């Protein structure tokens, strides 16, 4: 009966969420490669976007640190709460092959959407008031709005390649 | 572990909270996040909205 937080994940991006899921589970495809269109770059893109429309000091750092918040929020969930058990092989693979590159970079945009899906659940166990949460969800939804807007040239799920039987040997 | 300046909970949310007097809340309820390893799965409502929506 717990009154958990109800956050509407952008229905523009719901097809993409199901697509990503479909790829991993149903299509048996994995994302083993570093994307150039990465989370941090999109974060910066959004951060500068809010500044280019209206050059301000007061909202500048606001966007800046909220973006940094998404960064750290993503870092604390990426490999643990935002990953499938089938992505464990590719995780260790990419991590070993590119131990210099951050996971917020290599996993590209597709893995970004997962953050908002799990964050709403974890924030249900840490319930602040409606007002503080509202400002958080405000900027989160604002980001998601822009995210979905540019999503056509943002997300590339087509990089998911079907994992061969020999690759499955690292999942069993 | 190393190169970790305490917690982001009091560097980012430091300003965010002080700007909103939300300090109270994030001081009483701090963010450690003992986040375990969990298979991401997907909420069924999204799946049915996309697939079974018609």
């Amino acid at each position: 009966s717990n009154a958990e937080v109800k956050v509407k994940i952008p229905e523009e991006l719901k097809p993409w969420l199901v697509d990503d899921w479909d790829l991993i589970t149903r299509q048996k495809q994995l994302f083993y490669l570093p994307a150039k269109k990465n989370v941090d770059s999109i974060l910066e893109d959004y951060a500068n976007y809010k500044k280019s429309r209206g050059n301000t000091d007061n909202k500048e750092y606001a966007v800046n640190e909220v973006v940094a918040g998404i960064k750290e929020y993503f870092n604390v969930m990426l490999g643990t709460q935002l990953l499938y058990k089938f992505e464990r092989p590719q995780y260790a693979e990419i991590l070993a092959d590119h131990p210099d590159a951050p996971m917020s970079q290599v996993y590209g945009a597709p893995h970004l959407l997962r953050l908002f899906v799990r964050i709403g659940a974890m924030l249900a166990y840490t319930p602040l008031d409606e007002k503080s949460l509202a400002l958080l969800l405000n900027y989160l939804h604002d980001f998601l709005k822009y995210l979905a807007k540019n999503s056509a040239t943002l997300f590339s799920a087509s990089d998911y390649e079907v994992a061969p039987p020999e690759y499955h040997r690292k999942a069993v | 572990s190393n190169a970790g300046r305490q917690v982001p909970s009091k560097v980012i949310w430091d300003h965010l909270s002080t700007m909103y007097d939300m300090q109270a809340l994030h001081e009483s309820e701090i963010l450690p996040f003992p986040n375990p390893e969990r298979n991401f799965v997907l909420p069924e409502e999204i799946i049915q909205e996309v697939r079974e929506g018609k």
